[PDB]
């Protein structure tokens, strides 16, 4: 409750920021996985996607989505991360 | 997703195709290449962007900081105190802790000084701010801001054939 | 008559850490993850600061001998003696000896003064100076307290005050002397009748100039001479850049972003890494800190030996065999 | 005192209690908790006895220099400028 | 001979041994063994 003469180092400082710029700037196919009788296990059926948005509510909503299992990623960030490089095999 | 606005010169979020976080940008003299699209530093760090649509060159630079220093002559004495915040130009810091300057502004070497006067005379060091800078708090009484004297001054009657011999001790 | 030299250094660079931005930056949950822990930073503070206030102390204690001001006289004959190579030369705007300006144009500091304030690294001029690099990850260099227009006129009072009044201005009042009898003084001193001087001055003012210049040249067409005083840049700059290239490792985590960890992940298995790097990051910032703290160590053992040999060489005549000088000691003369 | 007030951190574990810790889970998963325990208070002994150290090698330089001292300034006369005080030294006594 | 000494310690791993761990267990968690034990044969030599 009482100080004595001197200099004293007390919290830091900052500068915020004040707007928010943004510059971000197509719709490739699932047919392959529609069409045709899918496949057995050990020939299953891939599909390579590049360049492209995708949407995968739209294709499992067609569908009844039973159960959903996933390592070093989880379903809620599977429809966040970017293109980056994604390889879908779906069989029977 | 959308687009919006173009700003510049302002240190606010950046999201140059995608890329995130903070800093204030001005113009720059370098040359990406048809495939360049991203800069970076010895330290892992964002540097220069090209724009995703104009397609020219602006810079990266985070917002100021530093520290803060409370300079005070003793609450035994007074309730004053000044401020000094290390290394930023305070004609360009207007947010942290204090939410309101002053007047009496004076600009140093090692920061700027909020609430101390400076004068011209010269005494002996109190509390020691930097860069040959001190302060103390003196005579209606305030905190005031001076350079620090080295000692008092004389010359010694130096001469071809003149000595002084003492003639009484202690 | 021989004139050596004796190199030694009297302080290191003054430094800060800031663990709010160095260890999270903008992210507030690891903030609040890092107040989890009791007190990591507390002392590290403490440290920091102890050394900036002990590198002070150390120069104030070997600089800030005398509490007087002496001016040599404006007429400069002392006998046939020319100390124009180590007095202060009014000529240049910096008021340092002919001498001290080969000392400061052989060091290669980092930044002379502190002119940055975060107004200088605009645009791409950041990221590319070293400065900036550092001091945008949370660390700062602060200026000393005596800057260097202060040093020399400390010098320059000692200089003043050893060729104006002898040793008699260490032991109280200054008492001038004319200096072909001090020369007397000191060759009786040693052993030597002091007729030998009053006979032999003219050929031992050459001989003293000789020397004078010889060294004045020889400091100069060398290939370091100055290895001590490089040195301890060399280490702060390498210290520094290595804990600022620490950031980039990963500490077995899945990312080196804290971005990518607490967004695109879920809180229950990010918790872990989050942790993974505050650890790694805190055992980075603990050895910097015991380094610094023992070359803080060894720099003041250093000091508190140049403040000895100041107070003892300088202000007097010594005895004690090989501490000033090789040889039967007459005098000395300090430089910054 | 750094030292006691470092016995109130979980460092990143559930909780600071070594029996809140064992109980209330499998003590397979409240290994990892305990060895997290174990090494922050081992970081904090090896930090403490670090710092002893260093200070107890500043103490020994300041001892020695005392120990100086009394051989020169007070069982003798030295005739080392500032040595034993300002002035041309005469004599010192020692106090406790 | 205590850094020679030191290191056989578990460091709260299933093994002190590269070979056991690496014969029976998937990556995925052995991972973790690992790193506990490069920590503390690191902190090992840091106080050396
Ligand atoms: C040397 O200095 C001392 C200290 O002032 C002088 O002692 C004083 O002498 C006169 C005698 O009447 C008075 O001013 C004081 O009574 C003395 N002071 C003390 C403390 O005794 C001394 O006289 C001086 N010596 C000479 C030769 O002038
Ligand atoms: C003291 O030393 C200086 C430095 O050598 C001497 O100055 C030189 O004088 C000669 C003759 O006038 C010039 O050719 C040199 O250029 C001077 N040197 C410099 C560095 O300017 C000086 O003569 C010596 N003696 C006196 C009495 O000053
Ligand atoms: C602070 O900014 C102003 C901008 O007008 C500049 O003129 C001044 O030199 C800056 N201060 C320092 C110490 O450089
Ligand atoms: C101090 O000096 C400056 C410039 O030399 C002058 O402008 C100012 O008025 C002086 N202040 C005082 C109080 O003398
Ligand atoms: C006295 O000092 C001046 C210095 O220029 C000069 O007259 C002479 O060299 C000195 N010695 C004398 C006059 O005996």
């Amino acid at each position: 409750f009482t100080v004595e003469k001197g200099i004293y180092q007390t919290s830091n400082f900052r500068v915020q920021p004040t707007e928010s710029i943004v510059r971000f700037p197509v719709e490739c196919d699932f047919s392959p996985l529609l069409s045709g009788t899918p496949p057995q296990v050990y020939n299953f059926k891939r599909l390579v996607f590049t360049n492209c948005n995708y949407n995968l509510t739209k294709l499992l909503s067609l569908f009844s989505v039973n159960d959903f299992t996933c390592s070093q990623i989880s379903p809620a960030a599977i429809a966040s991360n970017c293109y980056s490089s994604l390889i879908l095999d779906y069989f029977s | 997703k959308k687009s919006t606005n173009l700003v510049k010169n302002k240190c606010v979020n950046f999201n140059f195709n995608g890329l995130k976080g903070t800093g204030v940008l001005t113009e720059s003299n370098k040359k990406f290449l048809p495939f360049q699209q991203f800069g970076r530093d010895i330290a892992d760090t964002t540097d220069a962007v090209r724009d995703p649509q104009t397609l020219e060159i602006l810079d990266i630079t985070p917002c100021s900081f530093g520290g803060v220093s409370v300079i005070t002559p003793g609450t035994n004495t007074s309730n004053q105190v000044a401020v000094l915040y290390q290394g930023v130009n305070c004609t360009e810091v207007p947010t942290w802790r204090v939410y309101s300057t002053g007047s009496n502004v004076f600009q140093t070497r090692a920061g700027c000084l909020i609430g101390a006067e400076y004068v011209n005379n010269s005494y002996e060091c109190d509390i020691p701010i930097g860069a040959g800078i001190c302060a103390s708090y003196q005579t209606s009484q305030s905190i005031i801001a001076y350079t620090m004297s080295l000692g008092a001054e004389n010359s010694v009657a130096y001469s071809n054939n003149s000595i002084a011999i003492p003639t009484n001790f202690t | 008559i021989s004139v050596t030299t004796e190199i030694l250094p009297v302080s290191m660079t003054k430094t800060s850490v800031d663990c709010t931005m160095y260890i999270c930056g903008d992210s507030t949950e690891c903030s609040n993850l890092l107040l989890q822990y009791g007190s990591f930073c507390t002392q590290l503070k403490r440290a920091l600061t102890g050394i900036a206030v002990e590198q002070d102390k150390n120069t104030q204690e070997v600089f800030a001998q005398v509490k007087q001001i002496y001016k040599t006289p404006p007429i400069k004959y002392f006998g046939g003696f020319n100390f124009s190579q180590i007095l202060p030369d009014p000529s240049k705007p910096s008021k340092r000896s002919p001498i001290e300006d080969l000392l400061f144009n052989k060091v290669t500091l980092a930044d002379a003064g502190f002119i940055k304030q975060y107004g200088d690294c605009l645009g791409d001029i950041a990221a590319r100076d070293l400065i900036c690099a550092q001091k945008f990850k949370g660390l700062t260099v602060l200026p000393p307290l005596l800057t260097d227009e202060m040093i020399a006129q400390y010098t320059s009072a000692l200089l003043a005050g050893t060729i104006t009044s002898g040793w008699t201005f260490g032991a109280g009042p200054a008492l001038q002397i004319p200096f072909p009898m001090q020369m007397a003084y000191r060759f009786n001193g040693i052993g030597v009748t002091q007729n030998v001087l009053y006979e032999n001055q003219k050929l031992i003012a050459n001989q003293f100039n000789s020397a004078i210049g010889k060294i004045q040249d020889s400091l100069s067409s060398t290939p370091s001479a100055l290895g001590k005083l490089q040195d301890v840049v060399n280490h702060n700059a390498q210290a520094l850049n290595t804990l600022v290239k620490q950031l980039s490792s990963k500490f077995g985590a899945i990312s080196s972003v804290l971005n990518d960890i607490f967004s695109r992940l879920d809180p229950p298995e990010a918790e872990v890494q989050i942790d993974r790097l505050i650890t790694g990051r805190l055992q980075s910032l603990q050895t910097y800190v015991t380094q610094q703290l023992i070359r803080a160590a060894e720099i003041r053992a250093s000091a508190n030996l140049a403040a000895t040999k100041m107070s003892e060489c300088v202000l007097g005549q010594s005895k004690r065999v090989d501490f000033c000088g090789k040889g039967y000691h007459l005098m000395s003369f300090p430089q910054s």
